[PDB]
């Protein structure tokens, strides 16, 4: 979708805020927000692409200025409601309860060894998105290609600043989970993945830096030939 | 930046805290979230996984030309030689700074970052200011925000991680470090140097 989150090339967002040092987690709620990703992932709320799409659907004013891990909370709720695993009225009720009683206990629960095993395995083992497909790569290093001007309403990885632009294939990485299906609940449907080089002048016009380029990763349907050798 | 519509930071923190505790209570009752799971995730990225791991990779590449070739050929498989890898670094591609090229990495669409070598990203990396501007004016951004002057003749390559490929900058080895040990060289390697927003530390 063409959301505000797609900020590459956007002007006017202001100076970078960069404290001299900062903790990994600024508050306890951030640790909880963070750990909820493997928990909701394991429980089938969403996969990685769907996770991103939930955030992309935030109120943009809220997105632009809220603490980062609040984005994560919004997407858990989004998918919780989407899948019927979270009752929103109960959540609103509990929110007010902990508003009035911030030190009230969490619900009694059993610890689960398998959740710790899941965590360690995901962290050190990873969650690889690479896949084998039956088709060979359509493109190769050196191919001059043009990025699609499609503007899907659903999830995609088509930054507005590269749409319709011409660049050069730099590397074929193999095939990967395709965001345009996966982020919309339509499955992995893997596609070959390429890094494509776009000059700053191509991206930003004839006043652009003549000695700068942006490298952007494109799934196969994103790009079509202009020329080959 | 001033927003006359915005609540105070304290009031925002209070509201978020209640919201998150409520959601937490519900996921706990579903049996899919536990306090030990939360504590483990937090411990891993506070204390086990961080930029000291990337630094070890960098100094090995600095001191081992064959490893460096492997690193630049297949980043994930090379880092595994050091027991480094995993979540959000399943597909790493390392890019080498030289006298002719400077690399800088961004996720314009969100926050993508190579967790297994750098740990979780600092908040400025994830925020709209850096993400919007670095693909558009990298040279000015590096100078204005990071005090880093890249000569206009020197090519700047911005890597936007729109896929699960994770890009990591191999910073140039600082002058004056001939024959330094790996542990001594590691002191020069920063998370910023592997994002590309700064060079590795000068010896001074
Ligand atoms: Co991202």
């Amino acid at each position: 979708m063409n959301g505000v989150y797609d900020v590459g090339g956007t002007d006017g967002l202001g100076p970078i805020n960069r404290p001299a040092d900062e903790p990994v987690f600024r508050a306890e709620w951030e640790k909880v927000a963070f750990a909820m990703f493997p928990a909701t992932f394991r429980a089938g709320f969403m996969g990685l692409d769907e996770f991103r799409f939930g955030i992309e659907q935030m109120n943009p004013a809220e997105y632009l200025e809220s603490p980062y891990y609040w984005h994560w909370i919004r997407t858990y709720i989004h998918h919780g409601v989407r899948t019927g695993k979270i009752d929103l009225e109960e959540l609103e009720r509990r929110t007010q309860y902990y508003r009035e009683n911030p030190d009230a206990p969490l619900p009694e629960h059993e610890q689960k060894p398998e959740l710790i095993e899941f965590v360690n395995q995901a962290v050190y083992g990873g969650l690889p998105a690479s896949r084998e497909v039956d088709r060979p790569p359509k493109f190769k290093e050196g191919d001059v290609v043009r990025f699609s001007t499609a503007s899907p309403k659903g999830h995609a990885r088509r930054a507005r600043y590269v749409r319709g632009k011409t660049g050069t294939v730099v590397k074929h990485h193999g095939a990967y989970i395709y965001p345009d299906t996966a982020g919309n609940g339509l499955g992995e449907c893997p596609e070959h993945l390429y890094t494509v080089r776009f000059t700053a002048q191509e991206l930003w016009g004839p006043e652009g830096d003549p000695n700068s380029s942006v490298y952007y990763d494109c799934w196969e349907p994103y790009i079509e030939l202009v020329d080959t050798k | 930046t001033e927003n006359i519509l915005r609540k105070s930071d304290e009031e925002i923190q209070k509201e978020i805290t209640a919201r998150v505790k409520a959601l937490e209570s519900m996921l706990i009752e579903q049996g899919i979230l536990t306090t030990s799971m939360i504590d483990r995730m937090a411990e891993i990225y506070e204390n086990e996984v961080g930029p000291h791991l990337g630094a070890k990779v960098v100094v090995k590449a600095w001191t081992d030309p064959e490893f460096k070739k492997r690193l630049l050929a297949d980043g994930t498989e090379a880092c595994k030689e050091l027991g480094i890898g995993g979540l959000q670094g399943e597909d790493m591609m390392w890019v080498e700074n030289t006298d002719e090229v400077h690399h800088v990495v961004v996720c314009t669409l969100c926050s993508c970052y190579p967790w297994p070598v750098l740990g979780l990203p600092p908040n400025w990396f994830k925020e709209p200011q850096y993400r919007s501007r670095v693909v558009r004016e990298p040279r000015q951004l590096l100078k204005e925000e990071f005090g880093f002057e890249v000569p206009p003749s020197k090519e700047i390559k911005v890597w936007d991680s729109s896929s699960e490929m994770r890009f990591v900058v191999l910073p140039q080895r600082p002058a004056g470090t001939d024959g330094w040990s790996e542990e001594e060289l590691a002191t020069l390697v920063t998370r910023e140097s592997m994002i590309g927003v700064e060079p590795a530390k000068a010896v001074a």
